[PDB]
RNA sequence: AGCGAAACCACAGCCAAGGGAACGGGCUUGGCAGAAUCAGCGGGGGCUUGUG
RNA sequence: GCGUUGGAUUGUUCACCCACUAAUAGGGAACGUGAGCUCCCUACUGAUGAAUGUUACCGCAAUAGUAAUUGAACUUAGUACGAGAGGAACAGUUCAUUCGGAUAAUUGGUUUUUGCGGCUGUCUGAUCAGGCAUUGCCGCGAAGCUACCAUCCGCUGGAUUAUGGCUGAACGCCUCUAAGUCAGAAUCCAUGCUAGAACGCGGUGAU
């Protein structure tokens, strides 16, 4: 399994779930729901609708670079599999995600300032 | 299955089969 | 040392298998025969490879790779991927390659020194190529026909093409790859030639169909004895 | 099993290097007899197919296609479900041999496993 | 249409009944024969597929499984069936005394002006050493083939207000009739574990009344052979997690079940789809012989459970899922 | 073709009988006899909690 | 068509051929009528009937007329191969005599149908109908005499072998019983008789062999002294594409003289001339070179009971027919010995562990204990792949624990500073 | 919820076979049949054979 | 038992040809389905229903109906078999066709959440509020109507026909048969599946 990012939403994509497209130029376009899939036939431009995370990462809502972000690249290089190195991996993703959310936290209230 | 109630028609249809053999006979 | 054995029975080894000087592909299904035939002739000494590419059967014409390094496509998923360093050796690398063609196969016609490519890849590829594999790439078209690795095999002995090609590209293509080139059918007459039978130094794999005087031809060029 | 979009008097089209243009489909070959329905073809499946548009060599003549792209959307064992942009085929003979030496635009993935030539002549697979 | 489907009319009752019972194993000691629960919507399953000689041999195979809510099951009676020329003949049912309010709700139509009074004059018929009560068990164990159980639901354990436990007759395919009465005399008032009936990777049958429309539909249908994947237990926390996932949630999605709430005891999971709808009555008989195929052979190894919620849409999975994607928002701070 | 009721498929379905699914359901059979034996035995700790 | 025939359709004996069509009109066709009918009902039960077996009949002999090679049109040895063991000219009336009787079944159908349609009663119209099949049947019962015929050849070229006159053929000829029989036992895999008496095989013995990875056929010839036998062996040579292997024997076996096999060769000397002789011996050595006065001869001593000799035979005729940076390997490869299949004492394949498991779609292919580990231990593979919406593989790498402390660090440095509040 | 016709009407209306007469609807021999009532359909009114 | 196709011709259709498939068998039910074509009676599908101590709960099963079907692929194999050309099958497996029964997790015509955004015909002293538009239009949408447009499921014991036998008379031999007896067809009959006789029955609760 891999859990892909949405096309439209950048927002995961479950087994099951959505429509993908093939172009002839092909590439894969994974969609979440048909509602993404329906307007990406009317040519509409994802960074201008605001509902989606490609809006988002542009113009300043939520944080486009950081360090728990980079954690998160498309690895490509197999490993030889060890029973610690993967038991870390456990605890490490706990980590991150605690800290993922406290950025943004930190981000939300220096976003939320100037209503004071 | 075939049946064994001779309906009238043909039990006097006999009858008149066996007349017809009575005259064939004579001539 | 020329075998003649079957998949799935049909004459395309290539397509279901990807034989190199260090390891060997095969794909998983019901028949155990088609790896049976790599056993008897390999042994335990390089191992050979139960695995699945995207989830699918077809794998030797699916991937690229030799001596130093393994090729698999963009739609390679990360348990087939895993179990793939989790079989061979650090002599051999594995990279996955995000492109916009899955065709490895039919795209790099590859050995342990020299690459032939398509030539409407991307530059990131060729890059990629090089680096890992430890070898020269080549951009070039054989008679016309533009996928190299399916219209030709290749090993540092010799190397087979399609009959349909010119005494002109025969002779200036020998030139690129040292070694000299016949063009020849392998599976009583057939054009697919690369993805009808599977070689390296010592070892040629073909289908069942694969003739007497077919086969002649492919001991006299990849030197087998 | 997979989905079925391409029916009886369909115009599909060319993804090979013979000539051709587009392929006018007659009848399905492995068809179930239905009451008041024409059979339909899928991916993978080998179709009667005469050339509309195309050359004097290949035209006139009456031949086998295999279908490569369905574009209407079919099942997937890995969850998810795609189609393809436009309805085309390749033809080849009886054996399964190519006319066409290269293939332009996606072949689908239900295809290239059940056709081992067609997963050697193949350009760009999925 | 078919005609074996003949007539085509409304079925007795909102619970379908075992036609048929499994034969008998002698040499096996007691066992229940079947199991009763709950219809409970209808879940997404992916799995590798190892299934030998197969064109999806080792790949991820994606496929729709139903969750029937079985909560454990109480015995409050046994029953001896005589062997006749006519076919069969209960001699005797005898119970077992401390019966529930769910179990006698079941003897009243009306059970809010009813005086409760029921299984009463019969309990005081066990008041003693036994006598009365020990003489028609030394009946029952004195003559009749087949030995059956009655019990009823724990309805109150489940998120359903139908409050009225439905009592199913199931038999006893242990050999000899000495052990099957003291087998069920040990059990009465007991409750039954579900997973002492059925295991995974099992082909079971199962009942149900089918879905009414509007004469069309509300039949009892019985369909054969269902793998069972998954049996989980409610006391165990996370049984959406398999050996592979191992994130920590429920089989229920965000916000329970369609139209049915959250599966706060034990479950069954089966393949495919069990008739009927939600709500409805399901018994699962264990498929009267033993068909030795590779279809029942494999033993499945599971790998992700979608948990979902299906009203609607379903872009996550735990609530966990949707402020780590959203971060946080105007209600929260 | 063989239909369900033919002499192919009853012949052969009939020596596979005597697998693994026959001790598989001695396997359970014991967890009956085990857990459900239990509740017998948890149900005495509650009456020894009301005979003390 | 091609030069194998054995997919021809049997021929009924005539009367058998009768109650094959006779009784299709009976089985397939309605069979019941009302005398109170209306007579247009009456009149097309019996055109579907006469009409039936009319199409009956003709059907018949469309499968026995196509389904034999006509005589002449083929090639001009089988011209001769087929008039060497039949009668040509009773061959073509035999494929005349049908068509005459196949254009007669038509003209039955054409005619009593015609009449038919204009018969008013039902008495009228049964018996038209009879007197239809009636006429029928005298054409079939005619046919008897070369029906019976047609079967004994439907046999004779269903068993003929298939030779092609453009391949490399080699005839195998002399005197019967030299020892021409114990030549193409060895040299080929065909099983020919070895009998000490005269005509041991009457027929072509055909033997397949291959050498310089070309194709090429051996056929044995039955002997010469006309009779039918001996024209079959005499226009073996002379229709066919060709080295004839002539074979003499200088010893007191075979029982002819070695003075009848130089007559032999000088009296059919005018068809095998252009064909280029090879000649091979298994006043007595004198008149062995009289034969070597026509412009094709060679001369052998031979012995047959070593394999070289008899194999240099065959060397020196396919001669006649034809004119007319450093590499890398492993060292464990070479190490390692070559498969042995009736080896008692080997190394297991798939083949031979899958077998003893049972079956071959019945065990699956188990992908562990194939795969090199650090420590073999957890061969048992488990692998968490996904946690919480994220998968595994996006985060696992090796040595990420450190780049986990470089966040470690970056957490005090953001604390401090008061970014919580 | 109220108001409220007419056409029509010998009499009833279960199958199967037999009842010679393009006649079955009451008869003969059987199969059968439990009071009471609502909603559908478009439902009904010893002949001959294969070889002139 | 179970199956039996699609296209050009109709001056009166009174002819046929290649395309597939396992195969594309013939017929009957009279003006068959011409009151589907160029407020007379009742069969049938179902639904209630008085009555046999009342009421209720668990059943039983007299009887009636009945169901699956066809093809390919892996191993057996390039083995038997054959001069070669060619090329099986049983046993062991995996899918598909059509039929049938379910079912909504996704897909889809959906829709009167008449859910939310945008625009208009028309305005209210103007923003707001949409008040309204025979159901105003557009984007999308859960709930439902609901589909080869999707997914799951579709069984094992007897007794037989043809036939092959065993012992063996008639008839001092022989013979599958006369007395016996063994095996055996998608057949039959059970098992299983549907309903439960409203005048078939049983057990058990309450005074
Ligand atoms: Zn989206």
């Amino acid at each position: 399994m891999r859990i892909y990012q949405c096309h439209f939403c950048s927002s995961p994509c479950y087994p099951g779930h959505g429509i993908m497209f093939v172009r002839n130029d092909a590439k894969e376009f994974r969609f979440c729901r048909s509602k993404c899939h329906k307007a990406f036939k009317q040519r509409r431009n994802p960074r201008k609708l605001k509902w989606t995370k490609a809006f988002r990462k542009a113009a300043g809502k939520e944080l486009a670079v950081d360090s728990t972000l980079t954690f998160a690249q498309r690895r490509n290089v197999p490993v030889r599999y060890n029973r610690e190195l993967v038991a870390t991996t456990l605890k490490a993703m706990a980590r991150i995600e605690e800290i993922r959310q406290k950025r943004e936290r930190a981000f939300y209230k220096n976003r939320m300032r100037g209503n004071k | 299955r075939q049946s064994r109630r001779t309906s009238t028609k043909l039990k006097e249809g006999i009858k008149k089969k066996a007349s017809a053999h009575r005259k064939k006979e004579k001539k | 040392m020329a075998t003649r054995t079957q998949f799935e029975n049909s004459n395309e080894i290539g397509v279901f298998s990807k034989l190199t000087n260090t390891y060997c592909l095969v794909a998983v299904g019901g028949s155990e025969n088609f790896y049976s035939a790599f056993e008897a002739e390999l042994g335990d000494a390089i191992p050979i490879v139960h695995t699945t590419i995207a989830g699918t059967r077809i794998i030797g014409r699916m991937t690229a790779g030799n001596r130093r390094g393994l090729l698999v496509p963009t739609q390679t998923t990360d348990q087939e991927l895993q179990h793939l360093r989790n079989s061979l050796p650090d002599s051999v690398k594995i990279q996955r390659v995000e492109e916009r063609l899955s065709a490895l196969g039919n795209v790099i016609c590859c050995n342990d020194y020299v690459a032939l490519v398509h030539p409407d890849i991307d530059r990131e590829t060729e890059e990629l190529i090089s680096d890992v594999l430890g070898v020269e790439v080549f951009r070039q078209t054989i008679s016309g026909n533009i996928l190299v690795g399916s219209y030709c095999s290749l090993s540092n002995q010799g190397g087979l093409v399609h009959p349909q090609t010119s005494v002109q590209d025969q002779e200036e293509l020998s030139s690129l790859l040292q070694v000299p080139l016949v063009a020849g059918t392998v599976n009583r007459g057939s054009s697919v030639v690369g993805a009808g039978m599977v070689v390296n130094d010592y070892l040629a794999v073909t289908g069942l169909d694969t003739t007497a005087p077919e086969l002649s031809v492919i001991e006299s060029i990849f030197r087998l004895q | 099993r997979i989905s079925l979009g391409l029916p009886v008097g369909a115009i599909m089209n060319c993804a090979d290097n013979s000539g051709a243009r587009n392929l006018y489909i007659i009848a399905v070959k492995g068809s179930g007899s239905r009451l008041n329905r024409l059979p339909a073809a899928s991916l993978g499946d080998m179709v009667m197919a005469t050339v509309k548009k195309g050359k004097p060599e290949l035209r006139k003549k009456v031949m086998p296609a295999i279908v490569v792209r369905q574009a209407k959307s079919w099942r997937r064992r890995d969850g998810v479900f795609l189609y393809f942009e436009d309805n085309a085929g390749v033809i080849a003979n009886p054996k399964g041999e190519m006319k066409g030496s290269a293939i332009t635009g996606p072949v689908g993935k239900e295809c290239a496993d059940l056709w081992p030539r067609v997963a050697s002549n193949s350009g760009v697979v999925v | 249409g078919h005609l074996g489907f003949l007539p085509r009319k409304r079925a007795a009752s909102i619970r379908a009944r075992v036609k048929a019972f499994p034969k008998d194993d002698r040499s096996k000691p007691v066992a229940l024969t079947s199991f009763l629960g709950y219809k409970a919507g209808m879940t997404t399953i992916v799995r590798d597929l190892d299934r030998p000689g197969s064109k999806f041999h080792k790949r991820e195979v994606v496929e729709a499984v139903t969750v029937v809510d079985t909560p454990p099951v109480v015995v409050v009676g046994v029953v001896g069936y005589v062997e006749t020329p006519r076919g069969l003949r209960s001699l005797t049912t005898v119970w077992a005394e401390h019966l529930s309010d769910e179990v006698k709700r079941r003897f009243y139509k009306n059970w809010y002006k009813s005086k409760k009074k029921a299984f009463t004059k019969y309990s005081a018929k066990y008041a003693q050493d036994g006598a009365g009560i020990e003489r028609e068990l030394a009946r029952i164990k004195k003559y009749a083939s087949v030995v059956r159980v009655l019990v009823h639901t724990q309805i109150r354990k489940t998120p359903l207000a139908q409050k009225k436990a439905h009592l199913a007759e199931i038999q006893l395919n242990g050999g000899s009739i000495s052990e099957k009465v003291d087998w069920a005399r040990e059990h009465f008032e007991k409750t039954v574990a579900v997973d002492s009936v059925f295991e995974q990777n099992e082909m079971i049958d199962a009942i149900a009344v089918t879905k009414g429309h509007g004469q069309r539909g509300y039949h009892s249908r019985t369909s054969i052979n269902h793998k069972i994947y998954r049996v989980g237990k409610g006391d165990d926390e996370a049984n959406g997690a398999t050996s592979f996932d191992r994130t920590k949630k429920t089989i229920t999605p965000m916000g329970g079940f369609v139209h049915y709430g959250e599966i706060k005891n034990d479950f069954i999971m089966v393949k495919g789809c069990i008739p009927g709808n939600r709500k409805r009555i399901v018994t699962l008989r264990k498929s009267l012989y033993t068909n030795t195929s590779r279809k029942a052979l494999e033993e499945v190894s599971l790998k992700w459970i979608d948990t979902a919620s299906k009203f609607g849409k379903g872009r996550f999975q735990t609530p966990a899922e949707k402020h780590a994607f959203m971060g946080t928002l105007k209600k929260d701070l | 073709a063989k239909s369900l009721r033919a002499s192919s498929h009853l012949n052969a379905k009939s020596v596979k009988r005597r697998g693994v699914f026959q001790k598989a359901v001695d396997a359970r059979e014991q967890r009956i006899s085990d857990k459900l034996k239990e509740d017998l035995l948890k149900q005495k700790l509650e009456d020894l909690k009301k005979k003390e | 068509m091609q030069l194998s025939w054995k997919d021809i359709p049997t021929v009924a004996p005539a009367n058998d051929l009768l109650d094959i069509v006779l009784n299709r009109t009976q089985r397939k066709t309605p069979t019941v009528i009302r005398p109170g009918f209306k007579i247009t009902r009456i009149r097309a039960f019996y055109m579907r009937k006469v009409k039936y077996t009319g199409e009956g009949f003709v059907e018949k002999f469309e499968d026995i007329l196509k389904g034999f090679p006509n005589i002449n049109d083929v090639h001009p040895f089988h011209r001769d191969l087929m008039d060497t063991l039949y009668e040509k000219n009773h061959y073509k009336i035999s494929l005349a005599a049908i068509s005459r009787a196949k254009s007669l079944v038509e003209q039955v159908a054409r005619d009593y149908v015609r009449l038919l349609k204009f018969g008013q009663s039902l008495f009228q119209c049964k018996q038209l109908k009879r007197a239809a099949l009636g006429r029928m049947a005298t054409i079939v019962k005619k046919l008897r005499d070369p029906l019976a015929y047609l079967e004994q050849v439907r046999q004779h070229i269903g068993r003929l072998p298939s030779i092609d006159p453009n391949t490399r053929t080699l005839l195998i000829c002399g005197y019967p019983n030299v020892g021409k029989s114990s030549f193409l036992r060895c040299i080929t895999k065909s099983d020919v008789d070895v009998q000490p008496y005269a005509f041991t095989t009457k027929s072509l013995y055909v033997g397949h062999f291959d050498y310089k990875y070309l194709r090429f056929q051996a056929i044995d010839t039955p002997g010469i002294l006309m009779n039918n036998i001996e024209m079959q062996s005499i226009y073996a040579i002379a229709h066919l594409r060709s080295c004839v292997l002539y074979f003499m024997d200088l010893s007191e076996q075979c029982g002819f003289t070695i003075e009848a096999q130089v007559k032999l060769f000088h009296s059919i000397k005018p068809l095998f001339a252009n064909k280029s002789v090879m000649v091979v011996i298994n006043e007595r050595a004198q008149l062995l070179e009289s034969v070597k006065e026509v412009p094709g001869v060679e001369i052998m001593t031979s012995s047959c009971q070593l394999e070289e000799n008899v194999m240099e035979v065959r060397n020196k005729a396919c001669e006649k027919l034809l004119a007319s940076r450093t590499p890398f390997i492993p060292e464990s490869v070479k190490n390692l010995k070559k498969y042995d299949p009736e080896d008692p004492n080997r190394r297991k394949l798939a083949r031979d562990i899958e077998a003893e498991n049972g079956g071959a779609g019945v065990f699956n292919v188990n992908l562990k204990d194939k795969y090199l580990l650090e420590d073999d231990e957890w061969k048992n593979d488990i692998m968490p792949e996904i946690l919480d919406g994220k998968n595994v593989y996006d985060f696992l790498d090796p040595e990420i624990a450190a780049k986990l402390q470089a966040l470690e660090e970056e957490e005090e440095k953001l604390e401090n500073e008061g970014f919580y509040n």
